[PDB]
């Protein structure tokens, strides 16, 4: 019940404070690289979802698990998804992180970076071995959302490296019947 | 209640001008924290307590401020950068040689200003300014020889 702790380190996590995690962890009263927020916000979670890139490679190297579910079942990749955070996506893809790990909507990293818009991620995402077909809890994928939400440099990547249109979520649409009739989106999902 | 408890600022141990909104033994830790720092260019952070002290010392002159211990190090620096920032143009190098207290009754209310602004609730400059300034922790004498902490009273003033 005393997360008070807890929440020292994580503030300074989330403000990207390397010194003061460096101080309240002791590196070179319980806590850990580890430990969880009420929530499951483990550091990393934190750093992740904050876009603190500096501290992934020293979180990582004392341990943080990249792993770690926090309540949603989210994974730290999940949230540097979510938001969009290149370096960060990239550092922990680079540190064996993986990207095919759904969270209780079902959501992927891949689904959450499309999702949003975040085209700078798709094609590292891929490389990393997302799949680009994986669907969510309510049977969407990765191009059914970038579709949704009209992020069209996201379609087009998607498109490029193959993504399925014929894939029907549970009310039964494909992409393409997601998309405006006469969009700039629909052109590009008939070639 | 403002996060931002007290800000001096000072050269060696002779203060120039401060400002505080509550009651508290600030005088008398700031003057036990103003004996330690070198007079040499140098940024450092000390946790005591549940509380923070912060200061910059650049061209000899000491910006300090102390603080909860929840209110973010970037969010502090920031505001000791625009004190230093004011004080730099309003004073120049009369704080060279000035004598104790002689910028406060100008520049208390300065303080005063930027310390509830900045007390009021985000760049990559203000989170990088943060690189290489150590936390440690200090040590501070009370009266009767045994650990002092910083008391204060928010009922106050």
């Amino acid at each position: 019940k005393d997360y008070r702790e807890v929440e020292k380190l994580l503030r300074a996590v989330a403000d990207g404070d390397l010194e003061m995690v460096r101080y309240l962890l002791e590196w070179t009263s319980g806590l850990g690289v580890n430990v969880t927020s009420q929530d499951g916000s483990s550091p990393l979670h934190v750093a992740a979802l904050h876009g603190r890139a500096d501290l992934i490679p020293l979180l990582l190297k004392h341990g943080a698990n990249a792993g770690a579910r926090n309540a949603d079942q989210a994974v730290p990749l999940h949230l540097a998804c979510q938001q969009g955070h290149f370096q960060v996506v990239k550092c922990l893809l680079d540190s064996n992180a993986k990207p095919n790990k759904k969270d209780l909507s079902g959501n992927t990293p891949l689904i959450y970076a499309c999702s949003g818009g975040h085209h700078e991620l798709v094609a590292l995402l891929l490389q990393h071995g997302a799949s680009i077909n994986a669907s969510n809890n309510k049977g969407n994928t990765a191009l059914h959302e970038a579709v949704i939400e009209k992020h069209v440099f996201v379609v087009e990547l998607l498109l490029l490296h193959g993504a399925s249109v014929q894939v029907l979520n549970k009310r039964q649409r494909t992409a393409v019947d997601c998309a405006e009739q006469n969009s700039k989106i629909m052109e590009l999902l008939q070639v | 209640s403002m996060a931002i408890l007290f800000a001096v600022v000072a050269r060696g141990t002779t203060i120039l001008a401060k400002h505080a909104w509550c009651g508290g033994n600030f005088l008398e830790v700031t003057e036990q924290i103003l004996a330690k720092i070198p007079s040499e260019n140098n940024k450092l952070t000390y946790s005591h307590g549940n509380y923070l002290f912060h200061y910059i010392c650049q061209d000899r002159i000491v910006y300090l401020c102390i603080t909860d211990d929840d209110f973010e190090r970037s969010r502090a620096f920031s505001f000791l950068n625009e004190v230093k920032k004011r004080f730099q143009t309003t004073y120049g190098s009369r704080a060279q040689t000035a004598l104790p207290y002689a910028m406060n009754s100008e520049f208390s209310s300065v303080l005063a200003a930027q310390l509830k602004h900045h007390s009021e609730n985000e760049t990559q400059a203000q989170v990088d300014e943060l690189k290489g300034i150590m936390v440690r922790n200090i040590d501070l004498v009370a009266q009767r020889g045994e650990r002092l902490e910083l008391l204060i009273d928010k009922t106050e003033n």
